[PDB]
């Protein structure tokens, strides 16, 4: 079943009251409405508490070989960048993110588990203007996704690196995040616009053979802006004074979504982002969901749409 | 009041910045600031001059695009409904621009009842415009806003269910676009026709897509699009086989189309397109049961199809491959089922106990039970109704096909009996055919408890 684990960034007109960690009460303007979830993290919970309980439990269960689907996600100002990347590089334990904590915990599991062998696969990708970019090489740009016959879906142009320890992982992750700082100076104007995906895939040999795989995603999708995120039970309305060629292409593909029938073959020509995610949602693994969120005062209607998206994840 | 040169330079500055701020940290904030600076510049604080009326209409349109830049259209909604109220009090194009902004504002209201009511009044205004009371004789911009509000009424049609209405009107939009990348729109129209049962305008839009790709117009994603055109060609043939089952020239055009399909399929990769290949090839090689000898030839041909599928898909193996190959071995199991029926037919009508014949048919039988054992490994012995159909099929395979020494039949019927017991205490739900295998298991338990005590000694 789906285990929704959910982190809330401290908002400090929140209009939210929290009775327990499972359930939130959301006062709304027409009428207040209560929303229950499996696990909702609050202001008072720490980074280490979420890491320990949520991340340590799920990473342990991931070590068995199921791809528990850990991902950061959110709108603009969601709190993703502080908790995973950290605000700046200025070794500071609480200010550095949960990602090197996951590195040191995974390599602690690796060396205490280590009786080809346990193999690390890490990759950073960022998607701007529907184009794949790798931060390792500036030339690496517009590389194309392919799902291989390995069952390993990957970017054709990308080259992974093996990592022996969490310190080298911190060096590579700080180099990639420093390339994100340099990239913030570059054509990547906003983290809202890009789709930055850091994935960790961990391989294991049984004993020498059979391969066990876990996936740890750090996704930085569209933010709070209102142009994208292909399907919505709110605004399924493409809104724009543009050329009806392209508007009508999207109108065609949503008309194909009308032309399903009354056995959904999940769409792969929709977006490459959601294909690189369709390996996860509806994958054959445990449905463990670490998700970051943030409720927002300002876009209260769109954060109601995200809470309804959390119920859509629940169903 | 603002004179002509001043309102023209205000128009030029407003449209210039509002259309240069979209090509490409806070440029759109300053763009909104300069548009509200123009809103301060208008001075908000026949009969008279109607140029002031068309000016207030077009600057209320600019107020609407300012508010959709803010996405805080509420005061803009009130000012725009006041403007369209005073325009409804009174015409060539002010009504149609007010109708575009009216549909936009009630679309951004995001409530389906009032938006659909205002959009039916929009349809009233559209046919009142189409009663027939510059760029090219006051027709070109009218044509592009005709595309605009026709696509937005298609949007409000798909917001409701309205399948035939949105399909007919999207046909109208693509035909109005074809008055002066469209093969996928014809593909979705024909896909709607696949979801329906009429198939003449389906063929007409196949020919339309073919002639607009032959006349695309040139001073790409087309490979997968024409691949899906092959897919809907063989789906039209599948619908013909459906209406003929539940002539020769249809099979000939299907064979030519699937060969050209095969070519343009293996040209463009790929991963999932080969799943579509084995899907529609197994469909057209399964439903075309019309002869005897050529029936055996096309059975050997689809065995060749799965045989060229096999030896690189065994190396493939995702868990996704376990799912899709569970469906593929389900199809191959049905193929072995009616090939078992063909085997008992050719055993009735020809001398079966020749050595190579019985060797070949027990080879196919052991391959069928091997793939059934692979379906057993699909369940982790160390959504479920096809598994009940497969339980029926493995029970019939455990019952009938054994021509060896009669010692495995009793344990095979015992395994199917305990599987039937496992289903009737695991689901407590009605099957579709397993009452026949229930009484068949009763009679076979009786006869293999009786007869081997008389024939095995
Ligand atoms: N849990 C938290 N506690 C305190 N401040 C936070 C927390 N999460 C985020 N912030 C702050 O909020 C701001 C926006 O967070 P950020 O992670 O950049 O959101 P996003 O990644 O969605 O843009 C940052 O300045 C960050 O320091
Ligand atoms: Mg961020």
């Amino acid at each position: 079943a789906i285990k929704v684990f959910v982190r809330i960034r401290p908002p400090a007109n929140l209009s939210l009251s929290v009775l327990s960690s499972t359930s939130l009460r959301l006062h709304s303007n027409p009428e207040p409405k209560t929303f229950t979830f499996d696990h909702v993290a609050d202001v008072d919970t720490t980074q280490e508490s979420v890491f320990a309980t949520v991340a340590k439990s799920i990473v342990e269960s991931c070590m068995s070989g199921y791809n528990g689907t850990i991902f950061a996600y959110g709108q603009t100002g969601s709190g993703k960048t502080f908790t995973m990347m950290g605000p700046s590089e200025s070794f500071s334990h609480n200010l550095r993110g949960v990602i090197p904590r996951s590195f040191e915990y995974l390599f602690s599991l690796i060396d205490r588990e280590k009786e080809k062998s346990f193999l690390s696969k890490c990759s950073f990708i960022e998607i701007y203007n529907e184009q794949i970019y790798d931060l390792l090489d500036s030339a690496s740009a517009g590389l194309y996704l392919r799902e291989h016959i390995k069952k390993g879906v990957f970017v054709v142009g990308a080259v992974e690196q093996v990592v022996t320890s969490a310190a080298e992982a911190y060096q590579v992750l700080s180099g990639g995040w420093r390339n994100r700082r340099v990239a913030s100076t570059s054509m990547n104007r906003e983290s809202s616009r890009s789709h930055a995906v850091f994935t960790i895939t961990i391989e294991s040999m049984e004993k020498c053979v059979n391969i066990r795989t876990s996936l740890l995603n750090l996704v930085d999708l569209a933010g709070s802006e209102r142009q994208k995120d292909t399907h919505a039970e709110g605004m399924r309305l493409k809104e724009a004074g543009n050329i009806n060629r392209s508007l009508s292409t999207l109108g065609q593909v949503i008309t194909a979504l009308v032309d399903v029938g009354n056995q959904r073959h999940v769409s792969y020509r929709d977006s490459k982002l959601t294909f690189l995610l369709r390996d996860s949602l509806g994958g054959n693994a445990k449905t463990a969901i670490i998700a970051n969120v943030h409720p927002g005062s300002r876009s209260f209607g769109e954060t109601l749409s995200t809470l309804n998206f959390a119920q859509r994840a629940k169903l | 009041n603002v004179p002509w040169a001043e309102v023209c330079e205000k128009f030029q500055a407003a449209l210039a910045l509002s259309r240069v701020e979209l090509h490409k940290y806070k440029s759109k904030y300053s763009a909104r600031a300069l548009l509200e600076e123009v809103k301060a510049l208008l001075g908000p604080a026949e009969g008279p001059v109607a140029q002031r009326a068309v000016r207030l209409a077009v600057i209320e349109f600019h107020l609407g695009v300012n508010h959709i830049d803010t996405e805080e259209l509420s005061a803009g909604e009130e000012h725009l409904v006041k403007c369209l109220r005073l325009l409804r009090r009174y015409c060539i194009s002010l009504c149609i621009q007010a109708q575009n902004n009216l549909g936009i504002l009630w679309s951004e209201r995001e409530e389906i009842e009032t938006a659909q009511a205002y959009l039916e009044s929009s349809e009233a205004l559209y046919n009142q415009y189409m009663k027939e009371v510059t760029e090219q004789e006051r027709s070109k911009r009218f044509e592009k806003v005709y595309t605009h509000n026709l696509y937005y009424l298609a949007q409000v049609y798909q917001h409701l269910e309205m399948f035939e209405k949105a399909a007919h009107y999207c046909h109208s939009t693509l035909k109005r676009q074809l008055e002066h990348e469209w093969a996928i729109n014809a593909a979705t129209l024909s896909q709607f026709y696949i979801n329906k049962l009429c198939f003449m305008e389906a063929r007409h839009c196949l020919s339309a897509a073919n002639v607009i790709f032959g006349q695309t117009g040139k001073i790409h994603q087309r490979k997968g699009e024409i691949a899906r055109c092959w897919i809907k060609y063989c789906l039209t043939l599948m619908q013909n086989a459906q209406l003929s089952m539940q002539a020769r020239e249809l099979f000939l055009l299907g064979q030519h189309y699937v060969f050209e399909a095969k070519e343009f399929f293996q040209i463009d990769g790929y991963v999932t397109d080969h799943i579509e290949v084995v899907q529609d090839h197994s469909a057209l090689f399964k439903v075309l049961a019309f002869f005897e000898t050529d029936m055996e030839r096309r059975c050997k041909m689809h065995k060749r199809r799965i045989a060229m599928l096999e030896p690189l898909t065994v190396d493939l193996n995702p868990q996704y491959y376990l799912l899709v190959n569970r469906q593929i071995q389900f199809e191959i199991a049905h193929a072995y089922y009616d090939m078992m029926d063909l085997k008992v037919a050719i055993a009735d009508r020809l001398r079966d106990p020749d050595s190579h014949i019985v060797k070949k048919i027990n080879n196919l039988n052991k391959s069928a039970l091997k793939y059934y054992q692979l379906f057993l490994d699909s369940l982790r012995d160390p959504v479920l109704r096809p598994a009940m159909l497969a339980k029926f099929r493995v029970a019939r395979l455990y019952g009938k096909i054994i021509t060896a020494d009669p010692k495995k039949e009793l344990e095979n019927l015992a395994t199917s009996l305990e599987h039937y017991k496992f289903i009737v205490d695991y689901c407590e739900k009605h099957p579709e055919a397993a009452q026949e295998i229930e009484v068949e298991l009763e009679l076979s338990k009786e006869m293999v408890s009786l007869l081997p005590t008389k024939m095995e000694r």
